[PDB]
RNA sequence: CCCGGCGAGGGGAGUGAAAAAGAACCUGAAACCGUGUACGUACAAGCAGUGGGAGCACGCUUAGGCGUGUGACUGCGUACC
RNA sequence: UGUAACGGGGCUAAACCAUGCACCGAAGCUGCGGCAGCGACGCUUAUGCGUUGUUGGGUAGGGGAGCGUUCUGUAAGCCUGCGAAGGUGUGCUGUGAGGCAUGCUGGAGGUAUCAGAAGUGCGAAUGCUGACAUAAGUAACGAUAAAGCGGGUGAAAAGCCC
């Protein structure tokens, strides 16, 4: 009946590092989220923080396929006059890759609070070096 | 205009917030008057830094 | 400690009437 | 023979107010907006009350879900499994063990590969 | 220390020579009742069983008093209507003490 | 009401009430809508329900033996302390002292003590039997009784 | 010492009384007093009194020290309030409170 | 008797069985408004509660993983007539 | 008004079609514990019980059961100053209305049980009265005929007296 649960000195929080090359996008941000989500690992539930450290390497390599690289519509507002800051999958590459990354897994995270520690727990970078090498992240580009 | 709803307790305090009188630590001693006495102002002998202004 | 104190029942009134 | 209607008024709303404590706000304090407020709060237990057993039903869900994947099989494999074995479904409640012994899941997991197998 | 067995409407496992309050059943104050329809085996030692249940075990526990339950108010209840109802349930427990596993 | 109908607005115009009256029963001053006054209480009751119940209540007290016939307990002169003996020596006390014949120093000593009344056969009914447990009857009384009411 | 002090009946603006408690909340006496008469409002002047009267106490009434005494709590509390009434104009008239206050000085121990 | 303006008012001191019985005086609720203590709360949107539920203070739960108070976070949830 | 003619992210299969299998999913259904209504069957007598069937979403509306409050009767009876009612907190309890026990306050009356009668239960009527909020320490402080100084008194003087 009476169950675990979760608290934040019983989740040891982990550093992953993921690929971002061969992966493709939406479907890198999945495995992002998952992890995220802590339904990768042993715990309790999604109702507090579970999201444990994962980084993304490129942001500049990740396929977005012939008809997307083609166009893939962002949209965003600014809540002034007429509005309207339009960019492509390119345009962003232009102009910081990682927003191609931060983006995906906003939609995909609910609301703020828990999501908001969750994107604290992603980093994204554009290239693929390390630069943060010293808290150990383990293997996990799989 | 003419107000709609009840403003809640709350919201009153918030206000009330920044509604206060500032401790200006009044309280302060020359060496030509040791008085308890407000700085930059009478002593209330008539001195300022001595010399007595007051006559009344 | 007197007491006097009314009630009031004058119009305030003075705006007309919208679209006859 | 005037009825002075008890003092049964604010005794019958001293109830209230007292299992109605614990709230921001005047959402406690008046009557009126303490009983269409008491109201809503047992509609929502009794709502709750049923959505207790949903949400754990989410939950533990979840969590077998992941326990197996991370070994071999999908939650879907698994479940029909502990069913294809007979007399240990052991609930979903208590399919999870795995807390405080993984390998105690791991049993059930292993076991029901071969069942499915 | 698990190992399920049926309690009706709810199983448990075992937590060994700890108390437990569960659903009412049946039987009067004091008394043993036993659970004979335990279904696993896995009591640390790791003796995994996939097979219904298990014969030649029992969960043995005493009860330790039944009671009532405790109360909290049923409302059903339908706005822009005359209907509401009140409605008071509390329950009914067993109580085992658990003294199983025995053979 | 000692009130009036003098009307404490001016019809629409302003918004203090919707009454036109302080001659209402909602007011301060009141009224009451369905307000106490005389009023009967008084119900018909058959004669052979009335003989009917001091019949049965007659014939419960005989199965509850606390009927007693004793003659001969009327007071020679007022002084209650004579009437205190009387119910006392015969072990008796919630008497209704209850006989057709007069005696009238026995009427007027009675009436001291709340736990007896003045009480004639003729006078008969059924709650002063029902309280008042101990009831006490001369065999003229019982004989009277019989016509009265059967 | 443990002295109390009311002024009751102080015609004086409460929410400006509440202002001036906090000014001197918990900050010893014998300079608490000199704030007050060197600080704006005539509410000063008027919790000021209080405030001296409650030392005066925990002078005689037992006492003999300033040197010890912390103005532990001060407060103010509504008290009650004096019903008047404001022609308001055109037919219109509105009762009018002249809000009140009984001044709370509490001095202890140091 | 003391503070204060031979103030008001209050504090003491006695009166009294009681003065939270002190004259606005019985008992003095509630709204309303403070003060203290404990706990929470300053990146997070919405009938403000509810189910779950971390952390914290208390009663230690006085052996026991519990109760009381509070409720971060999170699943729900559009007031009443 | 801004994607806003996929819920969204996002997706090139996570789309779409066909087939198949598995799982999820409700207050449904099933399990378990418990309640009540009616019907029936046995036991059995105003009786009431157990057994079993089945039923129990519910406004308008009808019917059927009760609680409580104030009073009168049962009451110079009972309870109570070794502390009633009411107020204010808690525990226990009942299907519920609520009740019961009890700590604090309080300083006197209150009332088992059963029955009888009602000015008999309140959140709503721009209800009514009374109390106190709210906007708020906001608006305004009643003339654009300006006051300023120095004395005086008094505890305190911009406004008063001279």
């Amino acid at each position: 009946m009476k169950t675990f649960t979760a608290k934040p000195e019983t989740v040891k929080r982990d550093w992953y590092v993921v690929d971002a090359t061969g992966k493709t996008l939406g479907r890198l941000a999945t495995e992002l989220a998952r992890r995220l989500r802590g339904k990768h690992k042993a715990e309790y539930t999604p109702h507090v923080d579970t999201g444990d450290y994962i980084i993304v390497l490129n942001a500049d390599k990740v396929a977005v396929t012939g008809n997307k690289r083609t166009d893939k519509v962002y949209y965003h507002h600014t809540g002034h006059i007429g509005g309207i800051k339009q960019a492509t999958f390119e345009e962003m590459i232009a102009r910081r890759p990682e927003r191609v990354i931060e983006i995906a897994v906003k939609g995909m995270l609910p609301k703020g609070p828990l999501g908001r520690a969750m994107f604290r727990k992603l980093k994204v970078y554009a290239g693929n070096e390390h630069n943060h090498a010293a808290q150990q992240p383990q293997v996990l580009d799989i | 205009a003419v107000q709609q709803n009840k403003p809640t307790r709350s919201k009153r305090g918030m206000r009330r917030s920044h509604d206060a009188l500032t401790a200006v630590t009044s309280l302060s001693v020359d060496k030509t008057s040791g008085e308890k006495h407000l700085r930059h102002h009478i002593t209330a002998d008539g001195y300022y830094r001595g010399r007595k202004v007051i006559a009344k | 400690a007197a007491a006097a104190a009314a009630a009031a029942a004058a119009a305030a009134a003075a705006a007309a009437a919208a679209a006859a | 023979a005037r009825v002075k209607r008890g003092v049964i008024a604010r005794a019958r709303h001293k109830k209230i107010l007292k299992q109605a404590k614990g709230y921001y706000g005047a959402r406690s304090r008046v009557y009126r907006v303490a009983f269409q407020a008491v109201i809503k709060a047992g509609q929502y237990a009794y709502r709750d009350r049923r959505q207790r057993k949903r949400q754990f039903r989410q939950l533990w869900i979840a969590r077998i879900n992941a326990a197996a994947r991370q070994n071999g099989i999908s939650y879907s494999k698994f479940i029909n499994g502990l069913k294809k074995a007979s007399v240990e479904i052991d609930r979903k409640i208590l399919a999870d063990i795995a807390v405080f012994d993984k390998v105690a899941f791991t049993a059930l997991v292993e076991k029901a590969k071969a069942a499915l197998a | 220390m698990y190992a399920v067995f049926q309690s009706g409407g709810k199983q448990h496992r075992v937590s060994e020579g700890q108390t437990v309050r569960l659903e009412k059943l049946d039987i009067a104050t004091g008394e043993t009742v036993e659970f004979a329809e335990v279904l696993m085996i896995a009591n640390g030692e790791e003796v995994k069983i996939g097979v219904p249940f298990v014969d030649g075990g029992v969960i043995k526990a005493e009860v330790v008093a039944h009671g009532r339950g405790e109360k909290v108010k049923i409302v059903k209840f339908r706005r822009r209507k005359h209907y509401r109802k009140q409605q008071g349930h509390r329950q009914w427990f067993t109580d085992v003490k658990i003294t199983g596993i025995s053979a | 009401v000692t009130g009036s109908g003098k009307k404490p607005w001016r019809q629409k115009g302003t918004g203090r009430a919707r009454s036109g009256s302080i001659k209402s029963p909602i007011w301060r001053s009141g009224g009451v809508t369905f307000a106490a006054r005389p009023q009967d209480h008084s119900q018909k009751v058959n004669k052979k329900m009335y003989r009917g119940a001091l019949k049965s209540i007659l014939s419960e007290l005989v199965r509850q033996d606390r009927l007693i016939v004793v003659e001969k307990f009327s007071v020679e002169a007022p002084k209650t302390k004579l009437l205190a003996q009387k119910l006392k020596d015969m072990a008796l006390e919630d008497v209704l002292i209850i006989t057709g014949e007069l005696d009238e120093n026995l009427f007027l000593a009675a009436r001291n003590l709340h736990k007896v009344d003045v009480r004639d056969a003729t006078g008969i009914d059924p709650v002063s039997l029902i309280a008042f447990d101990k009831v006490v009857m001369t065999a003229d009384a019982v004989k009277q009784v019989e016509e009265m009411l059967a | 010492m443990e002295t109390i002090a009311k002024h009751r009946h102080a015609r004086s603006s409460a929410q400006k009384v509440r202002l001036v408690a906090d000014l001197i909340r918990g900050k010893k006496v014998s300079q608490a007093l000199d704030i007050l008469t060197y600080t704006n409002k005539k509410a000063a002047v008027l919790v000021k009194k209080v405030l001296e009267s409650a030392i005066a106490n925990a002078e005689h009434n037992d006492g003999a020290d300033i040197d010890d005494l912390k103005v532990t709590k001060i407060f103010v509390d509504e008290g009650p309030s004096m019903k008047r009434i404001m022609p308001r104009a055109k037919g219109r008239a509105d009762r009018i409170l002249k809000r009140t206050s009984h001044i709370t000085v509490v001095v202890s121990d140091r």
